[PDB]
């Protein structure tokens, strides 16, 4: 999608651009901004040699599964927990991804909503 | 009533469009029957050529030689200049030259002038 | 070795437009004053083996019975292994 | 040079006095052990050249073609032996001596070190041909044929002689090596202009050129087919070699001078090759791919890079086998037909399986399909054009194209479909023939095992 | 319609000789006059002499010639994992930095 | 193909030529028996409701918006037998063909297999050998004067006689030879 | 190398028990399979992670003001 | 391939077969010689409608030229055996 | 069960200056998962033209 009907079809400063998403300063919101952790140092993460695109932050746990997978060899599903941990944790960041799109477009409302106020407040 | 079928070049009219097979006149029958006539004769001389017992080699086939010689050797003989020969030999035959001479003309003048500006960026070049 | 057996034909009089789609035609043709004179020449398309049809998901499904069956069993034994 | 010069002119005296019904078999096998003596002459080193005396030398630019001249000789009489069974002792023997001097003609221009002696040699390369070509020749035709081929041939070389002396008398040497390490940048001038065209003009015709090829069409199909084949495969790569020798001289005009030739061949390289789409003679059509291959190599040649000149090398080699085994097949058929038609005779494969897997070999060299040394010396070509100019890939890709079309029409019409009814005079094909396709087609398969003998000297 | 008598009676002589021409093309029981002069166990020799001989032959030039040249065969370096330990050295490699887990 | 053909096709010809045309085109677009036999007696129906009409020009009239509407509903791909001229295996023995005379070229060393085929052969021979020379004065006294009319060749009329021009049809290659 | 079967005319062909029995084997072999992945890994098909509404999320998890400070 | 070779006997049975199961026509009257308009009295368009049922039942197709002049059974058969080279 | 992968410059067929040309082989995933698949396929293709192309 509705997002991109609304895009499209509605008004399109009212939601974010994903290109150059995002516009807003991180502190803008509230001035906790804890920091995101990573787990894997880079040299373990280069000598595992994932892929330049696997080196995110769930990195540990695809470390952890391809230990498993290297050696439990011709139990080929011997172990599957570790690929339920990655997956989730995928999941994790990709929901953290979403929330950030919504942040944005709340924030882009609200500016938009307070430049109508101020210029109904300069007519007026 | 249908719509209607138009021919072209590349794809002809078929026969049972013709209109020309619906006018029937005793001149068009004796023109087909001469064809006939014709071609039987042909028939007839290859036939008896083909089957003989005695012949051992390659028919020689008038028809075919005169294809050749027309398609080869009959061509310089009945040129004659005028002004569409004239005219489609000079453009077929010049233009292309000085439209790629110009075509690279300028692409190797726009190289040289980058080249001599620098700003061309020919890391690893190393074999030309 | 080849096939060298003496097939015989089967008799010409066996073939009846009854009990077919055949039939149905040449009723809706009789509607009109027609009829189908070839009609028993394609009777034999309709008559043994042929005579019995089955749907597009009935063909998608054709061991679905037995496979069912054997996935019963086998999930059956697993639960009957595992809690153990 | 003179362990190969003499015993070839030792196959004069050889050959008047053999006996009647033995000349074949001892100019073939006479012919056979030079071309193995000639072998040796592919060692060759990094630096300068062969120098044997002040007279001749050799170098890996001379060696392949020297090779390929002398290994020619036998395949030439082999073809030879069967359209003359009816000819008198007498102009059999002058037959094979017209071969023997041309092939003392090539063998001693290819190593001359004087641009004199090249010159004279080059010229005496002339008559044994004509005489070849006019009086051995089948039809009408062939004088006119003959004409041709001599007066273009001379209308471009006359010049060169005046420019030759012209540059001895300025210089005071025409000595290659000599020449080579006391070059001289040509200034741009309307005497150098005319000093070039002269120098140039003379190679390009007998490559040849387009738009200056019109003898060569008439002067193949003309000629009998051991002419046919030292024309194919040797005698169009005399103008290759004189313009490889003589670019060192004319530096820095090629710069710009070369711009008129180089268009001339890269339309003239689509234009040929259209032109065999429609062909309904056989030799015309592999005189017609021969033109266009030698456009690509006049394109290596101008462009004067190292990789041009080891692609143009490679290419001249390749063409020449491949050619006169095209040459070869079509006169098989020639003789068993007598027509020169390609829809006379169709159907071949069904008839004559093994000359239709001869075909197939052919065709398929002629296409440049890789790893043949074809290919190899077109990619070549097409890549130090690239870095010429990035356009040209277009017409370079056309071409391959359209050669792969005409190779395989070739290859189609005769070989394919329904045999021709009325044609029951095709016989199984003799032990001679099927000989000369297969010691034309190992050499090519074992040179691509080999390629740095035939990439010459910059490799 | 139908054919002319004189039609007919070609198509009866032509049929009558194409019967038997091609009643003629069949062989005799002894037709084929050959001349004969001369001058798991498949499975064992098949296997012997297309596998066993090539690949002694492929291990031979590989091992003696091909990598006597630098850089001929060129491996892929292995995976290294937190934990693992190496053959040629001995040491052990760190464990991860004990992530929180759950779920 | 057997038949020798005509200068002309008849008015009969031509509307039976269209009758057939447009009963395969009609099967080719009713894949099913039933439907392909109703819809054909439908078209048999249609065709012979001008069988018995007298003038030729109304006639002719017919027949002509009769190719119209079949060039307009023609399904552009119809079925063709697979030996028919548009079919998918049309020339595909063409290859396996061998002419006769391509024996006489074997080597005596192939020819001592198979002595009673060659004995045959040479029989054959002589049969075409006499009989060509019969046939020659029995075609040049048949024709008229002038040339030929027709392609049509006449057949023998003696006892000992051999049709005329028999010898490539008599040894055709096979339809199947490989 | 198999057995030999003459043409029927216009009939049923004949089927030999083998070919019968071998088709319905591996009918239901490919069944089967399908009914036992879909059992033990339906995650494959309807997915194991929820969704979540992204306009269901209260604003203090969004770092959002109400309307007035800045 | 795998296909018997057909012989006379049965392309006559086959022909006689698809015409006896043409109701237009009387499987009493009908023999091998029996011919189509003046024995049987039929028209063209029928005839035109047997021709297409033999090539139905032969698998190949006979062109019009030589279809528009097959007047009696034998003939078909005739044709058919011509064309496909049926020795016996 | 480890990832092995290779590369096999095992013939060297010529040198043009500075451009090396020899034959070598890339022994990579691609090459050790198709070439299993495509035997296997040409395999059972290979069996079915026994059968298919049999006169
Ligand atoms: C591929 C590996 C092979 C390894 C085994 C050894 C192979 C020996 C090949 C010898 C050289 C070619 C000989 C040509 C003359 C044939 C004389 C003849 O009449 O034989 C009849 C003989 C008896 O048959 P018959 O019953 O009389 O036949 C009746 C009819 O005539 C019916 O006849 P037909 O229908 O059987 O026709 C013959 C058949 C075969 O005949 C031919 O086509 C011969 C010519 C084929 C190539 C054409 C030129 C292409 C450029 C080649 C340049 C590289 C050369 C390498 C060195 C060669 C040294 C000689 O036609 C074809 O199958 C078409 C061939 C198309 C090949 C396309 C691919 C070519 C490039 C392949 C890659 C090569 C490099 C790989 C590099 C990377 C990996 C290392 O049958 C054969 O001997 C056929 C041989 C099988 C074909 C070999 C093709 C592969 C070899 C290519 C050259 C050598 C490569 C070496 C490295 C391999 C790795
Ligand atoms: C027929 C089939 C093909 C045969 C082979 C054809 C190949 C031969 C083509 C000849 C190559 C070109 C010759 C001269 C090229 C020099 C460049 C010059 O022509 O261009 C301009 C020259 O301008 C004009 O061209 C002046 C000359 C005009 C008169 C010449 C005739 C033009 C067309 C003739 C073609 C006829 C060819 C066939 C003859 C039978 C440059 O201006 P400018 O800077 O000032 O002069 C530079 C040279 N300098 C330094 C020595 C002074
Ligand atoms: C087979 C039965 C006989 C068994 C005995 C031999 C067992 C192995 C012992 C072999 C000894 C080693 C050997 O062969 O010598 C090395 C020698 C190379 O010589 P070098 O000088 O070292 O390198 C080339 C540059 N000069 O290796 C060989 O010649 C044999 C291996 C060659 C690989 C196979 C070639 C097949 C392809 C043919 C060429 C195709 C065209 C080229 C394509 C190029 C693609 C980029
Ligand atoms: C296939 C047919 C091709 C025919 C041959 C085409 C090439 C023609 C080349 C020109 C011909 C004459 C070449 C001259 C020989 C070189 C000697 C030289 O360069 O000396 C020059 C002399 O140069 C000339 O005199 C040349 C003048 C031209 C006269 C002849 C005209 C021939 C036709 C010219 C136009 C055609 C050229 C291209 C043809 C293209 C192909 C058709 C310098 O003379 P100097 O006075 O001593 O020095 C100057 C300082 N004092
Ligand atoms: O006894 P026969 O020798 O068999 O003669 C048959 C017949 C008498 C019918 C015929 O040969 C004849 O001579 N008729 C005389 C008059 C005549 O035929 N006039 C023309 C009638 S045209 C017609 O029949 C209408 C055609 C309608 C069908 C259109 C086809 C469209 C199909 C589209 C594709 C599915």
């Amino acid at each position: 999608g509705a997002h991109l009907a609304r895009r499209y079809l509605g008004d399109a400063s009212k939601e974010p651009d994903p290109l150059r998403m995002p516009t807003f300063p991180p502190d803008y919101g509230f001035p906790e901004r804890k920091e995101r952790e990573m787990v894997a140092t880079q040299q373990e993460m280069n000598d595992a040699q994932l892929m330049l695109q696997q080196r995110d932050y769930c990195a540990h746990y695809l470390i952890q599964l391809l230990k498993c997978k290297r050696d439990s060899f011709p139990n080929f599903l011997a172990c599957k927990h570790e690929q339920h941990d990655w997956d989730y944790c995928e999941h994790l960041d990709y929901v953290k991804r979403m929330k950030e799109f919504e942040r944005e477009r709340r924030l882009l409302q609200r500016k938009k909503r307070r430049e109508q106020r101020e210029a109904e407040m300069a007519r007026g | 009533s249908f719509p209607k079928y138009k021919p072209s070049r590349l794809a002809t009219l078929p026969a049972t469009l013709d209109p020309a097979e619906y006018d029937i006149s005793p001149e068009t029958r004796k023109a087909q029957a001469e064809r006939l006539a014709i071609r039987s004769r042909l028939k007839r001389e290859y036939l008896l050529q083909y089957n003989d017992p005695n012949r051992l080699g390659v028919i020689e086939d008038p028809a075919l030689i005169r294809w050749t010689y027309a398609r080869s050797a009959n061509i310089y003989p009945n040129f004659r200049p005028t002004p569409k020969t004239s005219l489609l030999g000079a453009l077929f035959g010049i233009g292309p030259l000085f439209f790629w001479y110009y075509v690279f003309k300028t692409d190797r003048d726009k190289k040289e002038k980058l080249i001599q500006e620098g700003k061309l960026d020919q890391t690893f070049n190393i074999s030309y | 070795e080849h096939g060298h057996s003496k097939m015989e034909l089967p008799d010409y009089k066996q073939w009846k437009i009854e009990g077919t789609p055949l039939e149905t035609v040449q009723e809706k043709l009789a509607a009109r004053g027609l009829r189908d004179p070839w009609g028993r020449n394609e009777a034999w398309r309709y008559s043994g083996g042929f005579a019995n049809n089955v749907s597009f998901v009935g063909a998608l499904l054709k061991g679905f019975k037995w496979g069912f069956a054997a996935f019963v069993v086998a999930v059956g034994a697993e639960y009957y292994l595992e809690s153990q | 040079m003179l362990k190969i010069i003499i015993p070839t002119t030792m196959l004069l005296p050889m050959t008047w006095m053999s006996k009647h019904n033995m000349i074949w078999i001892n100019a073939t096998v006479h012919s056979l052990l030079i071309s193995l003596i000639s072998l040796s002459l592919l060692n060759q080193l990094g630096e300068n050249s062969l120098n044997f005396s002040l007279t001749f030398f050799s170098d890996s630019l001379s060696a392949p073609l020297l090779v390929l001249t002398t290994w020619l000789l036998p395949l030439m009489l082999m073809a030879s032996q069967s359209h003359l069974s009816k000819e008198t002792t007498t102009r059999k023997k002058l037959y094979i001596t017209m071969l023997i001097l041309l092939q003392l003609f090539l063998i001693m221009t290819f190593t001359a070190t004087e641009l004199i002696l090249f010159y004279i040699l080059f010229e005496a390369t002339l008559v044994p041909t004509l005489i070849i070509i006019t009086r051995w020749g089948n039809q009408t035709e062939r004088l006119n044929a003959g004409l041709y081929f001599l007066f273009y041939t001379l209308a471009g070389s006359l010049p060169l002689l005046v420019a030759l002396v012209y540059i001895q008398n300025t210089t005071g040497s025409l000595n290659f090596l000599i020449i080579h390490y006391w070059s001289h940048p040509l200034s741009n001038s309307w005497s150098n202009i005319f000093m070039w065209l002269a120098c140039i003009m003379a190679f390009m015709v007998k490559m040849p050129l387009y738009g200056l090829h019109l003898w060569l069409p008439k002067a193949h199909v003309e000629a009998p087919i051991a002419g046919s084949m030292v024309l194919a495969a040797v005698l169009l790569k005399l103008g290759g070699y004189g313009m490889m020798r003589i670019t060192t001289i004319l530096n820095p005009l090629t710069n710009y001078m070369a711009y008129p030739f180089l268009m001339l061949s890269m339309w003239g390289m689509i234009m040929t090759s259209s032109i065999c789409l429609r062909q309904t003679d056989l030799k015309s059509l592999i005189a017609y791919s021969s033109v266009s291959h030698m456009a690509l190599v006049i394109v290596a040649i101008m462009i004067q890079t190292p990789w041009s000149f080891m692609g143009a090398t490679a290419l001249m080699i390749a063409h020449g086998l491949t050619s006169s085994m095209l040459f070869c097949l079509a006169n098989t058929n020639y003789e068993r037909v007598h027509s020169r038609t390609m829809i006379l005779a169709r159907g071949l494969q069904t008839l004559l399986p093994l000359m239709a897997t001869w075909w197939l070999v052919a065709s398929l060299t002629n296409l440049a399909l890789p790893p043949s040394i074809n290919l190899i010396g077109e990619l070549f070509i097409i890549t130090a054009s690239f870095s010429w100019s990035n356009i040209t890939i277009i017409l370079m890709g056309m071409n391959m194209m359209i050669t792969a079309l005409y190779s395989l029409y070739m290859l189609i019409t005769t070989q394919r479909g329904k045999y021709t009814h009325h044609i029951n005079n095709i016989k199984p094909s003799f032990t001679r023939e099927n000989a000369l396709m297969a010691l034309h087609i190992l050499p090519l398969l074992l040179l691509t095992l080999n390629p740095k003998m035939i990439l010459g000297p910059l490799y | 319609s139908g054919y002319t008598p004189d039609e007919k009676l070609r198509l009866q002589q032509l049929r009558e000789l194409r019967r038997r021409w091609l009643k003629d093309q069949e062989l005799s029981p002894r037709e084929p006059v050959l001349p004969p002069r001369r001058v798991t166990y498949r499975h064992s020799i098949f296997a012997v002499t297309h596998v066993l001989i090539p690949v002694w032959i492929i291990h031979y030039y590989l091992k003696y010639h091909v990598t006597a040249k630098p850089y001929t065969v060129v491996e892929r370096k292995p995976r290294i994992f937190p934990g693992d330990t190496i053959l040629e050295t001995g040491e052990v490699i760190p464990l991860m930095k004990e992530f929180p887990d759950q779920h | 193909a057997f038949s020798a053909p005509a200068a002309y096709l008849t008015h009969q010809q031509k509307v039976l030529r269209l009758y057939k045309r447009a009963l395969r085109h009609l099967e080719s677009w009713c894949v099913h028996r039933d439907k392909y036999r109703y819809f054909a007696c439908l078209m048999r129906a249609r065709f012979d409701e001008h069988k018995n009409e007298k003038d030729m020009v109304k006639a002719t009239q017919l027949l002509r918006q009769a190719e119209e509407e079949f060039w307009y509903g023609q399904h552009p791909q119809p079925y063709i037998f697979p030996e028919s001229p548009g079919g998918t295996s049309y020339e595909r023995y063409e290859c396996y063909k061998v002419p006769e005379w391509c024996l006489d070229d074997w080597h005596p060393s192939e020819k001592a297999m198979y002595p009673d085929y060659f004995a045959k052969r040479e029989q054959w021979k002589r049969l075409r050998r006499e009989s060509w020379e019969r046939e020659v004065k029995q075609l040049q006294e048949e024709t008229p004067p002038g040339g030929p009319r027709t392609e049509a060749l006449p057949p023998a009329r003696k006892e000992g006689d051999l049709p005329p021009l028999w010898w490539h049809i008599v040894t055709r290659p096979r339809e199947r030879p490989m | 190398g198999g057995v030999h079967i003459e043409p029927r005319y216009r009939q049923f062909p004949q089927l030999t028990r083998s070919q019968l029995i071998q088709a319905e084997f591996f009918s239901a072999t490919m069944w089967f399979w399908i009914l036992w992945r879909f059992w033990h890994d339906s995650d494959a098909v309807l997915g194991h992670f929820p969704y979540p509404d992204p306009s269901q999320w209260t604003d203090e998890e969004l770092g959002i003001l109400p309307d007035d400070e800045d | 391939s795998d296909a018997p070779p057909l012989t006379l006997e049965a392309i006559k049975d086959r022909v006689l077969y698809v015409l006896k199961l043409y109701d237009k026509i009387d499987p009493e009257k009908l023999s091998v010689n029996s011919h189509f308009m003046k024995d049987l009295g039929l028209d063209s368009l029928d005839q035109v409608e047997i021709i297409m049922a033999m090539e139905d039942e032969f698998g190949f197709e006979i062109p019009d030229i030589d279809a528009e002049k097959l007047m009696c059974p034998q003939e078909i058969v005739d044709y058919i055996a011509d064309k496909k080279d049926v020795y016996e | 069960h480890t990832g092995q992968e290779m590369i096999i410059s095992n013939w060297h067929w010529m040198t043009l200056q500075t451009v090396e040309l020899s034959l070598s082989f890339k022994m990579d995933y691609f090459s050790v998962m198709f070439i299993p698949v495509a035997l296997f396929v040409t395999w059972s293709i290979m069996e079915f033209s026994m059968w298919y192309m049999h006169s």
